[PDB]
């Protein structure tokens, strides 16, 4: 639960792939709609998210991500540590599933605002994000980095 | 299409 | 120069379109390459970014973001008061361009580590955020915004 | 390719 441990989680809805990262510490996500999960997408997706908050370990979401020598590039790029996501404490599976469950409730929610499925998708960021439990998720990230950098 | 990302 | 206020600004290159959005008070940026700037490409982006960053005000690039209804109903969905990109201060046309030839010098950098454009834009961003000019634009924003939280 | 985006 540091300030640069994210998490890798991939689930799928529609016959497509949402890729999803999550600040472990504060359950901030980011996500994306790709057709399928490829080493490719997932490096992007990573380099994405690197220029975008200080990360600093990422736990991979399979053994093929975690293998795969395109993902090990992107990490290397951007300074990235690649870990296994073997969850040795078994409440991390509990924990995304149940995250996936949460985002799907809520992309159901708002499914019939938008056409495309990433339209809802990112809907479904920003719920989860703002949404209070007392502070946000956004807010939660903001504090924990601020506080590492002081 | 009465969607936010396609009003028609 | 508020914690929550934004600048869209797009420039090209390789014909293709870079939609940036800039976090005033920081330097801080986000971008994407498009193949053109239309209201529903920007109103996507600001869907993404609003869901990411707590986005309470955007500086429009050019007066058809500024008219589109579909840039109108993402601001409206995710609570964003759009607003003109007008230089009241002169300052804010050459703080743009400015930004603009940095990235510019920036992905010419790395153009020949990527395939395709978009890798070289996300590498531009990650290299202008952890840039300490001292603080980076990347530690500045979450400064910021963690002391408008406190 | 040679490149971080397409290894080949
Ligand atoms: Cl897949």
């Amino acid at each position: 639960s540091s300030p640069g441990i994210w998490q890798l989680d991939c689930t799928h809805l529609e016959g497509k792939v949402i890729l999803v990262a999550v600040h472990v510490a504060s359950g901030y996500i980011e996500a994306e709609v790709i057709p399928a999960e490829t080493g490719q997408e997932t490096a992007y997706f990573l380099l994405k998210l690197a220029g975008r908050w200080p990360v600093k370990t990422v736990h991979t979401d399979n053994g093929s991500n975690f293998t795969s020598t395109t993902v090990k590039a992107a990490c290397w790029w951007a300074g990235i540590k690649q870990e296994d996501g073997i969850p040795y404490n078994p409440q991390s599976q509990g924990v995304i599933e149940s995250m996936n469950k949460e985002l799907k409730k809520i992309i159901g929610q708002v499914r019939d605002q938008a056409e495309h499925l990433k339209t809802a998708v990112q809907m479904a960021v920003f719920i989860h994000n703002h949404k209070r439990k007392g502070y946000s998720a956004g807010e939660r990230i903001v504090d924990i980095i601020a506080t590492d950098i002081q | 299409a009465l969607k936010i990302d396609n009003l028609d």
